[PDB]
């Protein structure tokens, strides 16, 4: 055996203050803490960064990408060119092995 | 920051990582042959320095 | 980066200069406030990274991890400030240190241009995770967890290291840039099956990969909760987030030297499903459970393809708020009955209502119920594995028959049923336990209306 | 002794390892060898107890034998040469027994056995000198005679280094015993990367007679030699025990820590001459010396100990040792990773 | 050693099998001299007899090893008529930790034994093909 | 070049560390963290007490790190004056290659199936 | 020397007695004085990796001088002829012999 402490006894944070939010034990630091998490997280990460992120420009410009595949399929069955070539490099510049 | 910025700060930071990268190749390539052939700055063991050498007649002839 | 290294180093300063009163709610106001600064982050390019400096860069991938990285900051200060309430105040202001510093070695992880600046801030994250685990951890086998968390990475760490400096000698950089137009074909032979393995084996044991996975039940389990759930949400991710970038230069000798750890993957995720249906201890079915998600991850890096590499980002994120979610709740009820024992407690749906929604609700994205981001990464992952080869619709079928079998029965085990008798001390929830659950669970259901950004490079 | 007695003996120690590493002659070195191991004696047996005795002995016996071989050596290289100049040996037999010499007088493996005693048989004031400044004489020669040493017998003395260090490490209870294995394992790393860069050598040299230097220090300070008193110094200067855990996390060479910078670096080396095997498998063994230190940090830090009710008028009176130094070699032995290019200061 | 080793390794694999086992049962039996040496060295036997008993049981012991693993390993390459393969080696030096399990009686150490030296062996002959250096001459 | 000597003459030819260096801004932290340390030891209010002795402490690492950060540079420039006098001495061991574009190097495909 | 103190102070502590043909009491030659003036000549400067092949016929003549070990073998040979020839009887030696 030695010398040692007993273990404490549990505390429930409702007994001595029942509007307890469950961050402090001092009610004015617990209520502090509570509007900070709620401020921050809901109100201004959660509620303006979803609003952010849904008018992100153009992300990865995919509507960009549409807005040129139109132009070309346009231009290209205007003029009687295929829509897709297989060949992605100019043959002309590729010069074959062997 | 607009994609044109971005861009070319892209373009000089592959320029200096590309000129570090063959620099890097060279001084592997630089060390092997100074090492090998011992004609370079790097890797010069040092000889007896021929300062010490004495020149004077000495007591006897044949040296 | 330097917008977000330098505040989040300055909360140190400002934690160890607050009032003995205020350590939490100043640190959690402005570890919030560097959570919505990273969304500038999204400026992202179709075609090219964002390329900040020599040093730093971002891209589809990071960004996402990255953002993960700084919302769990936050959340993870109020999940620690009750039971550290007892706790010496300097020794509290240490526990924040090490979080901040995690944090600080994370950002910069994931953002490090240079493999070599990577493996020493992928390294460099053992250190407070050690000491968080060990100092702050409530049971005896705290001490035995540590030593297996050091040197399960450190085995493989070390021929990483090895590997790395072998490839800056030869191909003379380790720029991930300069590496994606420099990169040269890995032909066959002994001296590269080794190459490849020494590097992919840090990052397997880090995801981890089955057979290699004996670290994590224990360390997942006797962290603090804070240390658990950056255990779970983050540190896991560094293994999978470094694959997807060094595979760029094995190949293509990974389309053999896939073979082994695919075959523990496909079976491994079914073996440690089926574990999570006879765990005793809830913490410990927790954390057999990301075993069984980062197993999918693992098969969809090996193979390949587009659609897998989408869904394995998809999946790492998911998974990060759904595993943090449910290793904070079961913290919850682990401070009121000061027990991990799954069956200790059972019926609290009666005595706990609002909580017992958050239980289902994490328990739904687990078992990857559609459209969560967590059904849409694994059903990524299982599109192109069918492509790959059509048997592996047999395994990863059977794996979602079980994932919801264990899913539910945690849910049913603790939340269902009847209370037990002689537990009369759960208390009411409180604000701070109701906010953290619903500060996991709503970003991860608001995901799902712009999935997009958690897809990674290749979307 | 005599304060004025003890500084004239600790100066001849300086002197004796100054004129080994100024000497371009032979004989000179060899002489500077004897004076140094003439002034240490005293300084091993300044206490006078059976243990320090022993210690001494062991000392003396070990060092002089290894000053005959190297003086045999350098007649051999005479014999065939016809010169003194301090450089390469002029003969193959000439340079083994230099090499076998100067790994004696290094306590290398497997010559190691009095390092581990000797170190234990003196105080700590004595036992820091010893696994410190009396590396330095012994290294400053393998730095110049390098071109002639036989590679398989210098590889053979790290590897061999590396694991006795690194499995002795892991019986020890005694601090001293533990800090010398430890210097076993860290000799092996300095002369496994010598024949490739010296310089290296140099970096990993001073790099761990800072780490070394701090240990000392604090276990001076807190007069501990063992590892259960050392596991009170949580209940008397707990801001010890945050420099203890940190510098023993350096000192296996943990990421982002100053100690992991020569391993780096040796690692590099290394691998550009196309050594892979050998760095890979000093640096999997290296593990074994970061499981003993750790085991340090775990009684010492990261749990609180039982204590005993003395201890209570401990708190009573502050620090009194000088603990010369400590601040700035604690911020190096840990903060150094961001500099690592000021390695160039040592070409 | 120099000359032990260059001997096996002059002589191609599958020819000339004898040859080989004498070339490796010399290797182990210089190691587990080597080893009786400093053992009794370093542990003072009880008599002189004692000590000449635990030399014989060591160098036996590490002759049976290095016999047994230089035959399978030929064999091996003979029967399967595959000289360079690495595989020939595990199967070699798994045969040598199963014979040490042996003389130890010990499953256990056996196990330990066929898979450690198992692998060793098999990285010995992958770095016998690629060229891997153990003791890299300084070139840079 | 010149022996034992810290910053040979030639070194006078290069432009000085800026004293805004952030390498040498590390270096006073690390002075500055020095004297946090040595109030802690001895139980002195770590922040406030001493300042005389913090200001040692720091304007010491820094003056050290100075000459330092100067050498170090001195050191690579003459690596890399070694390096580049030794191509041109020896330019049959560095010739200058062809380079072939990408549409005349054949590049072999390895599909992912 | 690991600090070349010596040089940098301009103070000879031991240099002087590094070689044998540096200046010695009254003039008296080493024995292999010319040997060892041409071998070190031949590699000043040089660096010992290049003097080790390009001074190669300068040190064999040192090392000869010094260890005489081919004049001992030639001897060896003259002797070992010289008493087979006797005992044969073949060889008288002249009389000043
Ligand atoms: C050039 C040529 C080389 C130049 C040298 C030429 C020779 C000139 C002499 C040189 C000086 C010799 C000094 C001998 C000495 O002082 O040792 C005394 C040493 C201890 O003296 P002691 O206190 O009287 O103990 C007496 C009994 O030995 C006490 O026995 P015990 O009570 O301890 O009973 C157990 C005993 C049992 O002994 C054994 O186990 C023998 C096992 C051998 C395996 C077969 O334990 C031992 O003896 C272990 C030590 C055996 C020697 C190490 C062999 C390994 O006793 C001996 O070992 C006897 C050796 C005498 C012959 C020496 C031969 C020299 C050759 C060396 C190798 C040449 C290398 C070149
Ligand atoms: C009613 C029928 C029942 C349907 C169920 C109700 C749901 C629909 C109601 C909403 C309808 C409005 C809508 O969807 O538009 C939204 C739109 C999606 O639709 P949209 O793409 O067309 O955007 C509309 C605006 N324009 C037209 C300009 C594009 O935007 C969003 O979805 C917002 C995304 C929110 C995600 C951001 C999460 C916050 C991040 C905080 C950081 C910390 C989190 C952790 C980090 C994790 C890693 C990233
Ligand atoms: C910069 C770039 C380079 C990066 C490398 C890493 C940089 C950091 C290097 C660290 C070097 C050591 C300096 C660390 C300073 C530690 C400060 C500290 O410990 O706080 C003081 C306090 C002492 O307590 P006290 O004096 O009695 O005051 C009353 C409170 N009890 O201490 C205590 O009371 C603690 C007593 C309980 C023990 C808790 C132990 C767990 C906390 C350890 C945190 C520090 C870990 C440092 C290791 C590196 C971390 C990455
Ligand atoms: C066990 C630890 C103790 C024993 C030490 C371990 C060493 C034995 C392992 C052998 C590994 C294979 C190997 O060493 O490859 C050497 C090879 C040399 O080839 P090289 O000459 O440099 O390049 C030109 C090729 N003609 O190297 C190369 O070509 C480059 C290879 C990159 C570097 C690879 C580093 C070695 C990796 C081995 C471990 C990998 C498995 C990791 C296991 C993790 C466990 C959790
Ligand atoms: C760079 C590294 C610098 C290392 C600085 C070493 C500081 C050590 C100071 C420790 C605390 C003060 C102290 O007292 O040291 C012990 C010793 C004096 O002995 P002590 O027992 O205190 O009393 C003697 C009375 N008989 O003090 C001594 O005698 C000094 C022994 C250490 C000398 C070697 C230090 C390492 C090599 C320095 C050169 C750097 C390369
Ligand atoms: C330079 C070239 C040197 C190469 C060989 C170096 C080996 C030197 C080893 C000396 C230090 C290690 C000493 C040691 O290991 O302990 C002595 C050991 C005794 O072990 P033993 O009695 O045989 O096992 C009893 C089982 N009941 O005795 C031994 O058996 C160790 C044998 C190691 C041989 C290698
Ligand atoms: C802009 C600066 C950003 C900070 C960068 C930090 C980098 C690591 C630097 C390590 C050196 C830390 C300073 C040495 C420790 C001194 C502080 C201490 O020991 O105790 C805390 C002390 C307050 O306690 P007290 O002793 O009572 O003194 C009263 C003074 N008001 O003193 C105090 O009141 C607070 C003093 C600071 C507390 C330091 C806590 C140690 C942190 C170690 C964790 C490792 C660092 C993070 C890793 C990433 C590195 C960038
Ligand atoms: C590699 C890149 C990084 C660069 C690393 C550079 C490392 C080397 C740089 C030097 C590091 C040591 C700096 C020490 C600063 C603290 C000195 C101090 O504050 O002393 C205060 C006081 C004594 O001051 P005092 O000696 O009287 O000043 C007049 C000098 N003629 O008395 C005191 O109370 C001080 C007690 C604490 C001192 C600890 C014990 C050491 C004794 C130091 C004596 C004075 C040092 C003067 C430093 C000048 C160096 C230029
Ligand atoms: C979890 C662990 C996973 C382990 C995975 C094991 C993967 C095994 C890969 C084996 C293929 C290695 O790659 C192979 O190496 C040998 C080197 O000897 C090369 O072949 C080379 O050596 C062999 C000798 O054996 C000769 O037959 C051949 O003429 C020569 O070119 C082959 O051209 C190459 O195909
Ligand atoms: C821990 C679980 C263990 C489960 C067992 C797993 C066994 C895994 C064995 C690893 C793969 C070994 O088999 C590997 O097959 C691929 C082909 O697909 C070969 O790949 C190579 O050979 C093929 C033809 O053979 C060529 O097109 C080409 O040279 C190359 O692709 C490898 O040379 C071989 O090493
Ligand atoms: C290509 C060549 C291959 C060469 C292979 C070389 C193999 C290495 C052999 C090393 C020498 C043998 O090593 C030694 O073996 C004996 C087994 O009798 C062990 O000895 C132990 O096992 C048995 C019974 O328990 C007894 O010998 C003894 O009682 C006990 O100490 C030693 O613990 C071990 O140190
Ligand atoms: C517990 C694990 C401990 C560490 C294990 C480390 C494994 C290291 C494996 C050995 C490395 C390679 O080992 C060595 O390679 C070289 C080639 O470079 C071979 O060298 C050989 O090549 C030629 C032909 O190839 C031979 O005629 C010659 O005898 C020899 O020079 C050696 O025969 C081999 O022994
Ligand atoms: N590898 C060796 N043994 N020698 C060596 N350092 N070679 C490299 C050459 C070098 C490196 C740094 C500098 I600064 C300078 Cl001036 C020269």
């Amino acid at each position: 055996r030695w010398q040692e402490d007993p273990e404490p006894e549990d505390e429930n944070l409702y007994e001595k203050n029942p509007d307890s939010h469950g961050y402090d034990k001092d009610p004015a630091v617990d209520i502090w803490n509570m509007r900070v998490v709620f401020f921050f997280g809901f109100s201004i990460v959660l509620v303006l960064g979803s609003t952010f992120v849904a008018y992100l420009p153009d992300y990865r410009m995919q509507e960009w990408a549409r807005r040129e595949a139109e132009r070309l399929v346009k231009y290209r069955e205007a003029h009687g060119l295929p829509i897709m070539e297989s060949n992605c490099f100019d043959p002309s510049k590729i010069q074959l092995p062997e | 920051d607009g994609p044109e910025k971005n861009y070319e700060r892209t373009m000089a930071i592959l320029q200096i990582e590309a000129e570090k990268a063959e620099l890097r190749l060279k001084e592997l390539e630089v060390r092997r042959l100074m090492r090998a052939r011992g004609d370079g700055p790097w890797f010069h063991y040092p000889t007896i320095d021929k300062e010490l050498i004495d020149h004077s007649p000495k007591a006897t002839p044949d040296n | 980066m330097l917008k977000y290294i330098i505040p989040t180093i300055m909360l140190m300063p400002l934690t160890w200069l607050s009032k003995n009163n205020m350590i939490w709610v100043n640190s959690t106001a402005h570890s919030l406030l560097i959570s919505f600064t990273s969304l500038l982050l999204m400026n992202q390019f179709g075609d090219n990274s964002l390329n900040f400096s020599l040093l730093f860069f971002s891209d589809s991938l990071s960004t996402p991890l990255l953002i993960l990285t700084m919302w769990l900051l936050p959340l993870m200060l109020m999940a620690s400030q009750h039971h550290l309430s007892k706790e010496n105040l300097t020794r509290k202001k240490l526990f924040i240190t090490m979080l901040i510093s995690l944090q600080l070695f994370l950002i910069m992880t994931f953002t490090a241009m240079e493999l070599i600046l990577f493996y020493i801030l992928f390294e460099a994250t053992l250190v407070p995770t050690l000491i968080i685990i060990t100092r702050w951890g409530n049971q005896t086998e705290r001490l035995n967890a540590g030593l297996y968390f050091l040197f399960y990475t450190l085995a493989g760490s070390l021929p990483l290291l090895v590997a790395l400096i072998y490839i800056q000698n030869t191909v003379g950089s380790l720029n991930f840039l300069m590496l994606q137009y420099w990169v040269q074909p890995v032909h066959n032979s002994w001296s590269n099956v080794f190459m490849w393995l020494a590097c992919m084996m840090a990052f397997m044991v880090k995801m981890p990969l089955y057979g290699l996975h004996l670290w994590l039940p224990k360390a997942h389990v006797e962290a603090p909760i804070a240390g658990s759930m950056v255990l779970a949400a983050v540190l896991l991710k560094l293994g999978g987030y470094g694959m997807l970038r060094i595979t760029l230069i094995l190949n293509p000798m990974t389309d053999f030297m896939a073979y082994p750890f695919i075959m523990l993957s496909l079976w491994g995720m079914i073996m440690t499903s089926s574990i999570c249906l006879r765990q005793t201890d809830l913490k410990s079915l927790i954390a057999y459970s990301s075993v069984s998600h980062m197993a999918l991850v693992i098969v969809a890096i090996l193979i390949q393809t587009p659609w897998s590499y989408m869904g394995a980002t998809a999946l790492m994120i998911a998974h990060g708020l759904t595993s943090s979610m449910l290793f904070c709740l079961a913290n919850s009820n682990y401070e009121r009955i000061h027990s991990r024992t799954m069956i200790l407690a059972r019926g609290l749906q009666t005595l706990l209502p609002l909580m017992a929604t958050w239980w289902l609700l994490a328990s739904l994205t687990n078992l990857a119920l559609p459209p969560t981001i967590n059904l849409i990464g694994e059903l990524f992952v299982v599109m192109s594995t069918f492509s790959w080869s059509n048997i592996t619709i047999i395994l990863m079928g059977v794996n979602m028959v079980i994932t919801a079998l264990y899913s539910l029965y945690m849910l049913i085990m603790t939340q269902r049923g009847k209370y037990t008798y002689h537990i009369n001390n759960i208390s009411p929830s409180f604000t701070r336990e109701n906010a953290l659950m619903s500060l996991h669970i709503l970003p991860l259901l608001l995901l799902t209306l712009n999935p997009k950004i958690i897809l990674g490079p290749l979307y | 002794m005599n304060p004025i007695i003890f500084i004239i003996i600790l100066l001849t120690i300086m002197l004796g390892t100054i004129i080994v590493m100024i000497s371009s002659h032979w004989l000179l070195v060899w002489i500077g060898f004897e004076m140094n191991m003439l002034a240490i004696i005293p300084i091993m047996m300044k206490n006078h107890n059976p243990r320090a005795t022993e210690a001494s002995t062991k000392y003396f016996l070990t060092q002089s034998t290894a000053s005959m071989l190297l003086m045999m050596a350098v007649i051999i290289n005479l014999m065939f040469s016809g010169q003194w100049t301090v450089m390469k040996l002029f003969n193959p037999m000439a340079s083994m027994l230099m090499t076998m010499a100067l790994a004696m007088k290094l306590g290398m493996a497997p010559f190691h056995f009095w390092v581990p005693e000797v170190t234990q048989g003196i105080p700590l004031s004595s036992g820091l000198i010893l696994l410190t400044w009396q590396k330095l004489a012994p290294m400053s020669v393998l730095y110049q005679i390098f071109p002639s040493i036989n590679l398989n017998l210098i590889l053979t003395l790290s590897v061999l280094s590396i694991l006795i260090g690194g499995w002795g490490g892991l019986n020890q209870t005694q601090l001293r015993k533990i800090m010398a294995y430890s210097s076993i394992a860290h000799m092996g790393w300095m002369t496994a990367v010598l024949p490739y860069n010296p310089t290296m050598t140099l970096l990993n040299l001073i790099i761990y007679i800072i780490m070394t230097s701090t240990m000392f220090t604090m276990f001076m300070a807190n007069s501990t030699t063992t590892t259960l008193s050392l596991s009170h110094t949580w209940n008397k200067t707990p801001i010890m025990t945050v420099l203890i855990l940190a510098t023993l996390l350096s000192m296996g060479g943990l990421p982002p820590l100053s100690g992991f910078m020569p391993k780096w670096m040796i690692i590099q080396e290394m691998t550009k001459n196309n050594s892979i095997i050998l760095p890979t498998f000093m640096a999997i063994t290296a593990l074994l010396n970061l499981y003993f230190y750790m085991r340090l940090t775990y009684s010492t830090t990261l749990t609180m100990f039982p204590s005993t009710n003395n201890m209570k008028m401990k708190w009573q009176f502050p620090l009194m040792k000088k603990m010369t130094f400590l601040p700035t070699m604690v911020v190096l032995s840990t903060m150094m990773l961001p500099l690592t290019p000021m390695l160039s200061v040592l070409e | 050693a120099k000359t032990v080793l260059r001997q096996y390794w002059d002589i191609p694999e599958g020819t000339e099998c004898h040859r080989k086992t004498y070339a490796t049962t010399s290797i182990g039996g210089a190691a587990g001299l080597v080893v009786s040496a400093y053992s009794v060295a370093l542990k003072t036997p009880t008599s002189f007899l004692e000590g000449v008993a635990r030399t014989g049981r060591y160098t036996f012991t590490a002759a049976a090893i290095g016999a047994i693993f230089g035959l399978t390993s030929c064999i091996s390459a003979q029967v399967r008529e595959k000289p360079d393969d690495p595989l020939n080696y595990l199967i070699g030096g798994c045969a040598g930790g199963l014979i040490l399990g042996a003389r130890t009686r010990s499953y256990g150490i056996g196990a330990a034994a066929c898979a450690y030296m198992g692998l060793t062996a098999a990285l010995v002959k992958m770095g016998q093909l690629e060229g891997w250096q153990v003791f890299a001459e300084p070139k840079v | 070049r010149a022996t034992f000597q810290f910053l040979p003459d030639e070194a006078r030819s290069l432009p000085p560390p800026k004293l805004t260096d952030p390498r040498l801004a590390f270096v006073g932290f690390l002075g500055y963290c020095s004297g946090l340390i040595d109030n802690a030891i001895r139980r002195r209010p770590v922040l406030l007490a001493g300042l005389h002795r913090q200001l040692l402490y720091i304007t010491s690492f820094v003056f050290v790190g100075y000459y330092l950060l100067k050498r170090q540079d001195y050191m690579y420039a003459v690596r890399d004056h070694d390096m580049f006098s030794y191509i041109k001495s020896h330019p049959e061991d560095f010739p200058e290659k062809d380079k072939k574009t990408y549409g005349e190097v054949f590049e072999e495909f390895h599909p992912v199936r | 020397p690991f600090f070349d103190v010596q040089k940098r102070l301009g103070v000879d502590l031991d240099r002087w007695m590094t070689i044998q043909s540096a200046e010695q009491p009254h003039k008296i030659p080493s024995r292999c004085h010319a040997f060892e003036k041409e071998w070190i000549e031949c590699a000043h400067g040089i660096g010992s990796i290049r003097a080790e092949k390009e001074c190669k016929i300068e040190f064999e003549d040192f090392r000869e001088c010094l260890l005489r070990q081919k004049t001992m073998k030639r001897l060896h040979a003259i002797r070992r002829q010289r008493e087979k020839l006797i005992k044969e009887g073949k060889y008288t030696p002249p009389p000043h012999h």
